[PDB]
């Protein structure tokens, strides 16, 4: 319909081309009268808004409002649920400040965001520690305001799951730190995982304290939610190497993407609502001196292109676009982890250390373990569906499957492992105290010296890429002069089966 | 040296009021320099050229604390929104003065908003205090508005947490509707008549009106509602006896602005005794950056203690809200509102007046009207509850035993299997049996009358999880126990780990174990190590959710078979019983007296000699409730006797 | 707040609480064992008594220590003296019961039956074995 696409920026982006962001689309065009006018802006004061707002309103009637950003302004979205309750125009945000998240809304208004909630970034964040089996965590909250909700969903979620999350306690802050009894609350930390949610002023310091109470080891994990993930240039030297983050910023769809997935919105419950009742369409007059059919409660059915670009009863998104982000020893983030309908899709099956925070790290515990699957001994299976987890007999492991034979890439499929030998290395790794990456061969079978090159569990302990093969494993002469071994743990000869 | 303040105002009286508190806030406050500048701006009917005089106003006059007091005199609903995102977008503190709606104390939306009055939320704090005077633990809860008494139903069970004591039930629904009896039967049907409302006007108009027509207001109701349902229209069909609230000064407007202003005062003059200080500007002109000392201003606001006041003792707590408010109390002696009680933050006292309740003397309403109807449910077992349809007219064929003894049959209700693939009746039909007769000598220790019924699908109940979100529910004689269909679960019910958690269990009345069901060839039990690898020629399973489900899922050794019999599993035991006498199976798991009940029936069905598990069946219970003593002390009883071996006569014993 | 010292009476049977003498040459209970005291008098003309610290072992000792190992609580386990289980005698309980009821002792972790009336005047935990009355010949 009458639509405007406002885009209040900083780096100059041309408008004809949202005027050509319709034209060779909606090849089955069911509204009779669609007008797209773009807006350029520089200044996000609200009394300009709230003019141009109007002149818009007074600009031939225009009922659907796009609205995206740079900055990091979140009021501006606010300013414009604000509008949307009073005109009942249907506004859409798309990016900055036009999409960070405010928490609920009024019936009057329809203001909605491309943007995930809270909840399901807890979903995610959640999502990504059940993907690692980093089951035993901490959660550290502050007095940032939206954090009950928070803790009320993670008490709900860890409630509603088979993993059994063995949580430590939930500290909170009072005030800014004497570093003298919050520091009390901190020395209980000793698990691995923290959940840390507090703003991004808040959170150098605390990362700060962290560091200066040695909580910030490759042992331990930290991972945090989009409040303090704002500018992707802004990142002070507090920040630890290994943080894991999540944001919805896609540099894979930009501005323009989201706007045309804005206007295909609006364009889908345009031509959707008018099957239903014909003229739909009816504007505010004038914003001096003061309906039925709205579009506040059929914007649920709606998908354009194959995109289920859903709404919920909250105002977010049904399946929302996230990502998932690291910050590596470059000092920069890498987008990591993408998103399925509800699921998530590493990258990197193969979680590494992140180990060099600083070069204050002098430790080795990791070991690079390599097996080979023994019917008897080594038993790998299929995770089980039912809990996306291993069976606590068995160990975590990945396979590097390949589907077919010319293509040399494949896929680290996670698998578990269980049997003797994978009991042998958990009671290693009770006693000795050490931990491992176990991991699985695809070159073939135990070893043989295919003209001076080894093969299988032999080729990876010799050419150093793994550390020891704690599997199964036969010892003859030329294994025992290549690679060194240990004591034997059980009387296995040859032997011969008959009838 | 000068320092703006806006006021966003009702009346010209109380502008001149403004003037005068900001007169006497420049009197004794030392001779310096700096002074205070009074605006003000009324009212306009629409709320957007509100915003619009509002910021052509004070970005001209670089405020830095805005005071709003809008009276609702056309509409009761968000009049002083336009002004606080207005300076919540450049972060300048707006302190509402008459608004109480509990969306104001979530500044995910109102970043810089403070208020010196308390909400309504707080309100449930009291009626917590409401618990500790009359030693009330079980409440009913009905929320009306969906706006904010979701934040007041929060609060609730955030100060029940302390207690470990939740409410009886939690009731929302939609504003604006009538015909909402059914939450009032919901509300009618639990032994509790503690009702709490935090409503508008109307509905509660509404729920007055169809609380009248269903006798809600007689003896044992305690009705515990806010300040926005003893006014109105509310107030003229409103119950007798009902216990309110009041703010205490709360529509004083003159005391009111002059302590906010002193309170602005106190602020500024702290403000200024440090440095790095900024002006907020003139943000027409290309001004997006928020004013810089923005939350430090806002954390000298929250921390600003004072011992000063016309109303009182004002002080911001974490969310910033006023603490400590003096409450009035009000009762409503036949259509007049009367004075009972004052609250303090810690404590309530109340006056010389007798507080009349809404039903008949001055004596307090024990409100737990504890019911002698116990819901009862349990499944179809053979040797334990049998079901069997009726004769001749819903009644049961008086069958004697081998002593003469009429055998002591039920009138419960039985439905059928299928629901959609037949005509589904639900005919009452006869129960009888072990546990059945168990029941009948409970119910004729201790005075209590019963209505037998069966659970809707044969599963006893497992920890299920369902599909959206990966949620855990509970189904079968669980989920209608929790789901409050039930209320004692008197049937075969196998005690582990997962079901204690939640429910309660009563000491065990049989003790038993896990045994295998074969065909006669020996088998000798779980420790057969061909049947931990089995193949088709072991066809073998259990009752499909059932607690050998769950005690095959914990233990991890048992995991293969648990890999195996999960594609085998069947809907109920007599299924699975039909299907290995007619050699479709191998062997089955099941308890080991209703096995050798079947080995009594029918002499091929042969139990194995091995045994696991040895637990027992007791009897499903509710949480916190008045049936767990008695009932595991007649459970007892029925121990020390013989009364456990002459039904172990009747049917467990017996062979044939 | 420390509510973890847990005061627990045992009673002396053969297959569950195995009650022996510590090692004379090495002062010390064997590692799987638990310490005790047993309230011995020595003279039979005064009330004096002596603690003398002993080893137990057996199926209890077991569920003990694995409740001590699951729960993570401390134990003060001791024997009791003034006879076996307890009975109701002219309105004073004695044995485990009594050291329940006159607050001596925290839980009774050592062997004992249900009845009604110690149902009464203590509380049971869940029962984990079967163990009802029987009858010995030969
Ligand atoms: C102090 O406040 C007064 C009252 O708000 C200000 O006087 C107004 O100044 C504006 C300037 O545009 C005029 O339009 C109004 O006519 C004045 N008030 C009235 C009569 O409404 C005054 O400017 C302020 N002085 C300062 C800067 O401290
Ligand atoms: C409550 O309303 C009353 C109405 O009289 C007001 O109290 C008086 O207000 C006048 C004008 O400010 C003062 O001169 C008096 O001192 C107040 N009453 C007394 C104590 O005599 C006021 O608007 C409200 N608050 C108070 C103070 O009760
Ligand atoms: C409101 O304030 C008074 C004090 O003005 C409170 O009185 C104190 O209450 C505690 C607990 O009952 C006593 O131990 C103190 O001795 C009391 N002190 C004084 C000076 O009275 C009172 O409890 C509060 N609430 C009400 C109205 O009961
Ligand atoms: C459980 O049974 C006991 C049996 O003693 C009941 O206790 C008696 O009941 C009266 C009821 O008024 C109580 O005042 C006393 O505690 C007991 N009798 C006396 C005088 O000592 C108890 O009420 C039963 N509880 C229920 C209802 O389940
Ligand atoms: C900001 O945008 C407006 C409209 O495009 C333009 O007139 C103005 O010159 C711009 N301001 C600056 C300083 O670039
Ligand atoms: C949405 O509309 C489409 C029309 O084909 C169809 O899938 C269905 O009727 C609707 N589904 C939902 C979720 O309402
Ligand atoms: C979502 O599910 C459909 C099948 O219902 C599938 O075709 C589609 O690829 C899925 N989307 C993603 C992001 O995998
Ligand atoms: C490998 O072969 C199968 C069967 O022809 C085929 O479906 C699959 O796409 C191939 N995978 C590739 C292209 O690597
Ligand atoms: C190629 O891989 C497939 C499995 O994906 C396997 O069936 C086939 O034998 C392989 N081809 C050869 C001969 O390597
Ligand atoms: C609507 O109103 C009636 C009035 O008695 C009420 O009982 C019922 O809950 C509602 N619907 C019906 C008629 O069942
Ligand atoms: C209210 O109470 C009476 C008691 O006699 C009974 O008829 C019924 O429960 C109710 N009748 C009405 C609606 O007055
Ligand atoms: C306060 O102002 C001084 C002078 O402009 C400046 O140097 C200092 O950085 C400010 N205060 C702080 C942040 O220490
Ligand atoms: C409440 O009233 C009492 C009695 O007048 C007074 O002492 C107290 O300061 C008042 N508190 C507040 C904050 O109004
Ligand atoms: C329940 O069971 C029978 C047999 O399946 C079925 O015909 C009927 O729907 C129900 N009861 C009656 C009335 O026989
Ligand atoms: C039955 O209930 C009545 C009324 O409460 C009571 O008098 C009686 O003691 C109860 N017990 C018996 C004898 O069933
Ligand atoms: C969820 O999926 C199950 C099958 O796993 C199905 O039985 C059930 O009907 C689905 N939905 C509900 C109502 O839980
Ligand atoms: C018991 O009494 C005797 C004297 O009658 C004394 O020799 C002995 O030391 C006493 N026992 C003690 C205190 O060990
Ligand atoms: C009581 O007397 C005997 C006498 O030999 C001796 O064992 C000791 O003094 C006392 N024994 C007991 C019962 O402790």
């Amino acid at each position: 319909l009458n639509i405007a696409v406002l885009l209040g920026h900083s780096h100059d982006v041309t408008e004809r081309e949202l005027r050509n962001l319709w034209g060779p689309e909606q090849a089955t065009g069911l509204p009779l009268d669609v007008n797209v006018v773009a807006l350029l802006m520089n200044r996000t004061d609200p009394k300009s808004l709230i003019t141009h707002v109007c002149d818009l309103m007074s600009g031939a009637r225009i009922h659907g409002l796009v609205f995206g950003d740079d900055t990091d302004q979140e009021a501006v979205a606010q300013m414009l649920d604000f509008i949307s309750s009073q005109t009942f125009i249907p506004i859409l945000g798309i990016s900055g400040g036009a999409s960070m998240i405010m928490a609920d809304k009024d019936p009057t208004s329809t203001f909605f965001q491309f943007g995930a909630s809270i909840q399901q970034q807890a979903t995610v964040m959640l999502k990504i520690m059940q993907d690692y089996d980093w089951h035993v965590f901490s959660l550290v909250t502050t007095i940032f305001p939206g954090y009950r909700d928070f803790i009320s969903f993670i008490k709900t979620t860890v409630d509603n799951s088979f993993v059994g999350w063995d949580m430590q306690n939930v500290i909170t802050l009072d005030t800014s730190f004497e570093d003298a009894k919050t520091q009390v609350q901190l020395k209980k930390i000793h698990s691995s995982v923290i959940l840390l949610y507090c703003s991004k002023d808040e959170a150098v310091l605390i990362l700060s304290e962290a560091r200066s109470l040695g909580l910030t080891g490759y042992d331990f994990f930290w991972i945090v939610p989009s409040l303090v993930s704002g500018n992707t240039e802004l990142i002070p030297k507090e920040f630890p190497s290994g943080l894991i983050s999540v944001s919805y910023d896609d540099w894979d769809y930009s501005l323009e993407a989201r706007v045309r997935d804005g206007l295909g919105i609006l364009t889908t419950a345009a031509s959707s609502m008018l099957e239903k009742f014909s003229y739909i369409p009816e504007a505010k007059a004038s914003c001096y001196g003061q309906p039925l059919h709205t579009l506040h409660q059929f914007m649920v059915n709606v998908t354009w292109d194959g995109k289920d670009l859903s709404f919920t009863e909250e105002g977010y998104q049904v399946h929302p676009r996230l990502v998932v982000i690291v910050l590596n020893k470059d000092r920069e983030w890498e987008k990591v982890g993408k998103w399925e309908n509800q699921t998530l899709s590493l990258r990197h099956a193969v979680w590494p250390r992140y180990k060099s925070f600083s070069d204050c790290e002098p430790d080795d515990n990791h070991l690079s373990i390599v097996t080979l699957e023994e019917a008897p001994f080594v038993i790998v299976e299929d995770i089980d569906p039912l809990t996306e987890t291993c069976v606590r007999n068995t160990v975590p492991c990945r396979k590097f499957v390949k589907i077919n034979n010319s293509t040399n890439e494949g896929m680290n499929v996670k698998k578990c492992c269980k049997g003797f030998c994978i009991d042998i290395l958990k009671k290693l790794s009770r006693t000795v105290k050490f931990t491992y990456d176990l991991y699985l061969v695809t070159n073939g079978k135990h070893g043989k010296k295919v003209n001076n090159v080894w093969n299988g569990m032999i080729g990876e302990v010799v050419y150093q890429r793994a550390v020891m093969a704690v599997g199964s494993l036969t010892i003859n002469e030329e294994r025992s002069e290549v690679v060194d071994f240990s004591v034997p743990f059980v009387e296995t000869g040859i032997s011969v089966m008959v009838s | 040296k000068i320092v703006n303040i806006g006021a966003v105002l009702s009346t010209r009286k109380h502008e001149q009021m403004f003037r005068e508190a900001v007169n006497q806030a420049n009197k004794r406050h030392g001779s310096w320099k700096i002074q205070l500048n009074a605006t003000s701006v009324t009212h306009k009917p629409n709320a957007i050229q509100m915003a619009l005089s509002v910021c052509e106003d004070l970005i001209s006059s670089q405020v830095y604390a805005i005071l709003v007091s809008h009276p609702p005199t056309p509409n009761d609903h968000f009049t002083p929104t336009p002004v606080s995102y207005t300076a919540g977008f450049y972060r300048i503190p707006v302190l509402g003065l008459t608004t109480r709606m509990s969306i104001y104390s979530d500044k995910s939306i109102h970043l810089s908003f403070l208020r010196t009055v308390p909400p309504y939320s707080h309100q449930s704090s009291v009626w917590f205090e409401m618990m500790r005077v009359y030693n009330w633990n079980h409440i009913i809860l009905l929320v009306s508005d969906d706006h904010e008494g979701r934040a007041a139903q929060k609060r609730l069970e955030t100060l029940l947490e302390e207690r470990e004591s939740k409410a009886e039930k939690v009731l929302q629904f939609d504003p604006g509707t009538k015909n909402v009896t059914a939450l009032l039967m919901e509300a009618r049907e639990l032994e509790a008549r503690v009702i709490i409302l935090s409503a508008s006007e109307d509905d509660a108009a509404t729920v007055y009106r169809a609380a009248a027509m269903l006798n809600m207001t007689g003896s044992g109701y305690v009705w515990l509602v806010g300040e926005r349902e003893i006014s109105g229209n509310a107030l003229r069909y409103a119950p007798d006896g009902i216990i309110g609230l009041q703010l205490i000064n709360g529509k004083n407007e003159s005391a009111h602005i002059s302590d906010a202003v002193g309170v602005v005062a106190q602020a500024v003059h702290e403000l200024l005794e440090k440095e790095n200080i900024t002006d907020p500007p003139r943000g027409c002109v290309g001004n997006t950056n928020i004013w810089k000392t923005g939350p430090l201003f806002k954390r000298v606001l929250m921390s600003s203690k004072y011992a000063d006041g016309v109303t009182g003792r004002v002080e911001f707590n974490e969310d910033g809200d006023r603490k400590f408010a003096n409450y009035s109390i009000m009762n409503l002696q036949n259509r007049k509102l009367v004075q009972v009680g004052i609250y303090n933050g810690t404590h309530v006292i109340p006056n010389d007046r007798k507080i009349i309740w809404p039903g008949g003397e001055t004596e307090k309403p024990r409100g737990y009207q504890m019911s002698t109807r116990l819901k009862i449910v349990t499944i179809h077992q053979e040797p334990f509850v049998y079901v069997k349809p009726t004769m001749s007219d819903g009644t049961c064929k008086e069958e004697f035993t081998v002593n003469g003894d009429p055998v002591k049959k039920v009138i419960c209700t039985g439905p059928n299997d299928t629901s959609p693939g037949s005509p589904r009746h639900t005919v009452p039909q006869c129960c009888y049996g072990f546990c059945i007769d168990l029941l009948i000598k409970l119910a004729r220790t201790m005075n209590f009358t019963y209505e037998v019924h069966l659970v809707a699908d044969g599963k006893f109940g497992t920890q299920e999880r369902v599909n959206n979100s990966n949620k855990k529910e509970w189904n079968g004689m669980m989920g209608e126990l929790l789901s409050g269909q039930a209320d004692m679960i008197v049937a075969p019910l196998t005690i582990n780990n997962e079901r204690a958690q939640y429910i309660e269990f009563s000491k065990p009345f049989k003790y038993q174990g896990l045994t295998i069901l074969v065909k006669k060839e020996r088998i000798t039990g779980i420790n057969d190590p061909r049947l931990r690898n089995p193949s088709d020629k072991f066809i073998y399973a259990t009752v499909k959710q059932s607690s050998v489900d769950i005690y095959f899922r914990r233990q991890v050794e048992l995991s293969t078979m648990y890999r195996h019999m999960e594609k085998h599993n069947y809907e109920s035991a007599a299924e699975a019983i039909q299907a290995v006498r007619d050699n479709k199976l191998h062997a089955f798991i099941w308890d080991s007296a209703v096995l050798e009940f079947e080995a009594s029936q029918k002499c091929d069905l042969v139990t194995t000699g091995e045994l696991f598990f040895r637990s027992g069946f007791g009897i499903g219970m509710r949480k916190d409730s008045p049936w767990k003593q008695n009932v595991s002390l007649s459970i007892l009883k029925s121990h020390e006797n013989g009364f456990m071996e002459d039904l172990d006569k009747t049917w467990v014993r017996y062979q044939e | 707040p420390d509510d973890n010292h847990l005061s627990i009476v045992t009673l002396e049977e053969a297959p569950f609480v195995i009650v022996e003498d510590i090692d004379p040459l090495t002062e010390t209970c064997v590692r799987n064992t638990v310490p005790c005291r047993k309230f011995v008098k020595i003279n039979n003309s005064t009330n004096e008594g002596m603690n003398v610290k002993k080893c137990c072992k057996g199926f209890c000792i077991d569920i003990l220590k694995k409740l001590s190992r699951t729960v993570k609580f401390t134990y003060d386990l001791y024997l009791v003296t003034n006879g076996k289980h307890g009975k109701k005698v002219n309105n004073v309980w004695n044995g485990m019961i009594g050291e329940v009821v006159y607050q001596r002792a925290v839980m009774a972790v050592g062997s004992l039956t249900i009845n009604e009336e110690r149902s009464e005047v203590v509380d049971f935990s869940v029962p984990f074995v079967e163990t009802g009355i029987s009858v010995m010949v030969s």
